[PDB]
């Protein structure tokens, strides 16, 4: 439109292009290739690669059937005459190298992870996606937003976007910029992330700023449709990388800030110096952060806790627990060859830390090398339960923290329905995973599954319901195994957490009593392949999961779910002087916060976002083929695009269509079921772009934006209508002022030619002469 | 029919003679002219008859100009139902109301847009009136434009 | 009054005071006066008038002259018409562009013996005054 605001997200393509000869072969570097076909043999094609030239013959029924260049770069891929992986990577890949990085599959949305900034989120490109239609401008995850807000607001009821995608896509990117969407269309809300980021974040291989914990955070909104409240829910933070961390990975991103020296003032309250190699407890992996700036996120992360509205105390509680923490792991030990049960090696660092929670140094010490009917403990089942005391702590502070941030967004004012956004944490196959990474991917499972339901095994059902006419497509995407191999009473979860009950058990009896139930009778347990990358750590079993397959180690699951910390330290810190500190299994705690969130979720009309990451070296705008390929795979785009090509998506309920429209045969309008009976009958509409219903319309696929063109049309001209009737007003009103001067004028033009040509007398000039 | 026929030769005097007697009708103006004989043909509409942007562009005689009627006559007027409808896509409470401030922009702004000195007119003329919260009822007003300018 | 000031008038032209006017009555006069009409001119000059030039036949086709136009209050209202104000003054631009090409469209000649007289001074065009001039 000319319009400056769309550099990067308006599509900017013809000849040399045969329907016969031109066709998609398969590959192993780019997935598929541009072939040219030469010559046919049975089954034996022959054809020429159009790249460098080459040749090869390829079986017939692996050719794939390309798109004609018009279809280049698409924005809605449910549009394309073909929707095979090929296609489908193509158009992808053909918009991303040109900065599109987002594309319509149809009802759902695909962000492909930039890896650079983008000036597409600016305020003056969110004016122009305001209550914009889908098709009525390029694609954009605002368009996304900006329609499940017209759903609720007109189909008054919940909305909610389940963003998906790999660890580092783009999942936590593009769930903040639709709430700075929503919130646009406050303050403390935008500002809840740099706190719980930093809480809840940490550099990891795969991700510089990998999120940690599950994030549902629903946005309420009144009787004007504006935001009114908001709440958080997080789900399974990685207790774990407080005391340790994997090579090449950081803790949470806070400790670090910590000791950069942002604010100096604060050194000396949380006893500190400056260097963040010094403290064990997170100088184990990573120190620094390419394109993380400590010093700076330290001071915003102060900044937010201002305007988030925590007290000078309340914020400088949490900077002090956490510094506490850095000293937990600074306590050393030693035996005294005899018994061993142990004692201490100085008390320098566990004065500090008695200090900070504000309890008696002394009494810890205590209550931690003999905790109390007494029970010693040797020198490691100590340095265990140090940490076990630092992780639960900051399991603590964060969930804390939480409900804090709630109580700064919970407003009292009038809610009617709400959008959540959902993100959860990425799938992530790493050189060595254990128990953690179950628990990731255990959940993101899950929610593909949800997908598939909502996607295929939903669709026709609604269908049905109604009670139109059909006839059933396996898709055959369901994953209720992987699923059920999990968390299915006898399932992997279900055995350990019986195992865990029992103080006899160990490594090796939970080993065993795994393959002992599903070696053999469920395929997708299977014992560990063979490396697929170096250094891969122990692998004890491997799963076949959506998106890859997990060898994993149980060593230590037993403890990792079983939880303990000294219920003597608990007794302490119960009445410790500091007020913060003051105030079931993992697995069946967890499994029942999934269900219940899963619960929440099935009340919705989803909208979905589905990231991409486009290679494996973290770099901008260079793709991976093979990896693209494989997950407009694994995650169902193609099938999740033959449906809306296939079926009917939509639908309409009688009530909501008369309303929108009955502008468009309103000659023929004298129940909301023959009203719309009569519209779309007067509009001749083809029987076949459209279904009957008991108590809903159904529109083939684009009909209805169709509809809406119609509807602005009439819309627009009825406007005009008004404006011409206004028009015929205003000139009728003064047509007596322009008779009386047509009257007016001719006395005047006739009376001044008289006394012109009386002049032109000689009678009237000799007498006028006379005259004195 | 004759009567009718009459009356477009009525008006048309009126006119020729305002752009300079002669017979002859400014194009310009062909609008105006079937505006006064009751009908209100939107701008698209005189275009597609003869019509055009300026004065002088061109002049017409009474001849010509008995089908340009002929034609803005078979061309649709807005029903009060139309009226209704377009402008309740505007509000949202649902009361029949909306401010002073949009209703100009819907004027001046979208469709065949009006001068701001048309509606400031039109307000004026229909003398509609903004309460304290400056709103105003749109069904009044489209009973006024459509009463016309004498009731 | 208007034919008080006839007779008066017939008396001064009537030169050789016969109570008729004659070509030397009025060539006589004019010349007096200002520059006289040529032969030509006094000729057809009285061949407007049927008969012998009595102090009738002159008032008759003088009278028929002036008939056949309306009122000083019908003209200043005509005027008035233009004058929305009502300052009973015409912006000169105004009415020299109605008069030039509006209605029955004057001609620059028209347009200049017609302004020639005019009283307009401040840009405004006076026709009160205007139609008392061109009136009584
Ligand atoms: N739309 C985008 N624009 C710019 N960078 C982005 C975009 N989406 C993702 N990224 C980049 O990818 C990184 C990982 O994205 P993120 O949303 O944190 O992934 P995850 O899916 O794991 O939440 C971001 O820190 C940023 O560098
Ligand atoms: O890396 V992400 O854990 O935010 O999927
Ligand atoms: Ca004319
Ligand atoms: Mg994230
Ligand atoms: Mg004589």
């Amino acid at each position: 439109f000319s319009d400056p605001d769309f550099q990067y997200l308006a599509v900017d393509q013809t000849a040399a292009f045969d329907g016969k000869k031109n066709c998609w072969v398969p590959d192993e570097k780019e997935g598929f290739a541009s072939a040219e076909i030469q010559s046919s043999k049975g089954d034996e094609i022959t054809v020429k690669i159009v790249a460098d030239s080459s040749t090869r013959t390829v079986k017939k029924d692996d050719i794939q059937s390309m798109n004609p260049p018009k279809f280049e770069k698409l924005e809605d891929m449910a549009n394309m005459t073909y929707l095979n992986e090929a296609s489908v990577l193509y158009n992808l890949r053909s918009r991303y190298t040109s900065g599109l990085i987002y594309t319509y599959s149809g009802l759902f949305c695909i962000a492909v992870n930039p890896y650079r900034r983008l000036p597409i989120y600016t305020d003056s490109v969110i004016a122009k996606y305001r209550g914009k239609r889908k098709t009525e401008i390029p694609p954009h995850l605002f368009s996304v937003a900006d329609n499940a807000y017209q759903n609720m607001v007109t189909d008054r009821e919940n909305q909610s976007c389940l963003i998906t995608g790999e660890s580092g896509a783009g999942k936590t990117e593009n769930t903040k910029k639709v709430i700075m969407y929503l919130a646009k269309v406050e303050d403390q809300i935008i500002q809840a992330n740099p706190v719980l980021e930093a809480y809840g974040n940490a550099k990891t291989t795969r991700n510089n700023n990998s999120s940690r914990f599950g994030k549902f955070i629903r946005i309420h909104f009144g009787p004007t449709g504006k935001i009114a409240g908001a709440d958080i829910e997080t789900y399974l933070l990685e207790k774990s990388r407080v005391t340790y961390q994997q090579s090449a990975e950081r803790n949470y991103h806070i400790f670090y800030q910590i000791c950069s020296n942002a604010i100096p003032e604060l050194n000396d309250v949380m006893l500190v110096t400056p260097d963040s190699g010094l403290y064990s407890f997170i100088n184990q992996g990573c120190l620094t952060v390419d394109n993380i700036d400590d010093v700076e996120e330290f001071k915003l992360c102060d900044e937010a806790f201002d305007i988030l509205g925590f007290t000078k105390e309340e914020k400088q509680s949490m900077f002090k627990c956490t510094a506490s923490i850095l000293h937990m792991g600074e306590m050393k030990f030693k035996q005294r060859p005899r018994e061993e049960q142990a004692e201490s090696d100085g008390t320098a660092e566990a004065e500090k830390v008695a200090f900070l929670c504000g309890i008696n140094a002394g009494d810890l010490l205590k209550a931690l090398l003999k905790p109390k009917v007494t029970k010693g403990q040797n020198m490691n089942q100590v340095v265990n339960s140090v940490g076990a005391l630092a992780k639960s702590l900051y399991d603590r502070m964060f969930n804390w923290l939480v409900r804090r941030v709630n109580k700064t967004l919970d407003t009292k004012a009038k809610r009617n329905y709400y959008i959540g956004v959902l993100d959860i944490a990425g799938f992530e196959i790493f050189d060595f995973n254990s128990f953690e990474q179950l628990c990731i991917n255990y959940t993101n499972e899950r929610l593909q599954q949800f997908f598939n339901h909502h996607m295929f095994i939903l669709e026709q059902e609604e269908y049905k319901k109604e009670g139109i006419a059909w006839e059933f497509i396996d898709f055959g995407m369901d994953l209720q195994m992987c699923i059920d191999l999990i968390e299915k009473p006898m399932g992997i979860l279900s055995i350990l957490e019986e195992e865990c009950m029992f103080p006899k058990a160990d490594d090796k009896s939970f080993q065993d009593k795994l393959y002992q139930n599903h070696m053999g009778k469920n395929r997708m347990f299977t014992k560990p392949g063979k490396p697929t990358r170096p250094n891969q750590g122990p692998a004890h079993f491997e799963l076949h999961h959506y998106a890859g397959n997990v060898p994993y180690s149980i060593t230590g699951w037993l403890e990792k779910n079983k939880d303990p910390i000294n219920e003597n330290v608990v007794a302490l810190l119960g009445a410790s002087k500091e007020p913060l500190v003051a105030e079931q299994t993992i697995s069946a705690v967890h499994r029942e916060s999934l269900n219940k969130l899963m619960k929440n979720l099935y009340s919705t009309h989803p909208h979905f976002v589905r990231c991409i990451i486009p290679n494996e070296l973290k770099q901008p705008g260079l793709v991976d083929a093979e990896l693209v390929l494989h997950q407009l795979q694994c995650n169902g785009v193609l099938e999740g695009i033959r449906i809306c090509r296939k079926g009917f998506p939509s639908r309409l309920i009688y009530s909501e269509f008369k309303q929108r429209y009955s502008i468009l045969a309103p000659n023929a309008i004298p129940d909301g079921k023959t009203v719309s009976e009569k519209i779309l009958a007067g509009l001749q509409m083809d029987p076949a772009e459209y279904r009957l219903g008991t108590t809903k319309v159904f529109f083939k696929a684009g009909v209805l934006g169709n509809l809406e063109e119609m509807r602005d049309e009439r819309l627009s001209k009825i406007i005009s209508m008004f404006q011409a009737h206004i028009r015929g007003y205003l000139i009728r009103k003064a047509y007596k002022k322009l008779q009386d001067q047509r009257i007016g004028l001719s006395v005047i033009q006739r009376n001044i030619r008289k006394w012109l040509v009386l002049r032109n007398w000689q009678w009237w000039k000799l007498y006028s002469k006379v005259k004195p | 029919s004759q009567d009718e026929i009459d009356d477009l030769k009525d008006v048309f005097e009126l006119f020729d003679f305002w752009d300079g007697r002669d017979g002859a009708v400014d194009a310009f103006k062909l609008g105006d002219v079937c505006r006064c004989l009751g009908i209100n043909p939107r701008n698209e509409d005189v275009f597609a008859v003869g019509g055009t942007h300026k004065m002088g562009e061109k002049s017409l005689p009474f001849e010509e100009f008995l089908p340009a009627y002929e034609g803005l006559m078979d061309c649709e007027q807005g029903t009060f139902a139309d009226y209704m409808e377009a402008f309740k896509t505007f509000d949202r409470e649902g009361q029949g109301f909306i401010s002073g401030a949009e209703l100009r922009h819907v004027l001046t702004a979208l469709g065949e847009r009006l001068s701001d000195e048309d509606v400031d007119e039109i307000i004026k003329l229909t003398d509609l009136q903004e309460d304290l919260e400056g709103n105003v009822k749109y069904e009044d007003f489209v009973k006024k434009v459509m009463a016309g300018p004498y009731p | 009054k208007q034919i008080q000031e006839m007779k008066e008038a017939f008396s001064m032209i009537d030169v050789d005071r016969d109570g008729f006017v004659s070509k030397e009555d009025i060539k006589a006069i004019s010349e007096q006066l200002g520059r006289a009409p040529d032969d030509k001119e006094l000729t057809a000059m009285l061949k407007e008038a049927p008969g012998p030039l009595n102090f009738t036949m002159f008032l008759s086709i003088f009278s028929d002259k002036l008939s056949g136009t309306d009122s000083e209050e019908t003209i200043r209202n005509a005027f008035a018409m233009f004058d929305e104000q009502e300052t009973k003054k015409l912006n000169i631009e105004y009415i020299k562009d109605l008069l030039e090409n509006m209605g029955d469209n004057f001609n620059k000649d028209e347009m200049r013996m017609t302004f020639k007289e005019a009283p307009v001074e401040g840009g405004k065009f006076d026709y009160v005054k205007f139609t008392a001039m061109i009136k009584g």
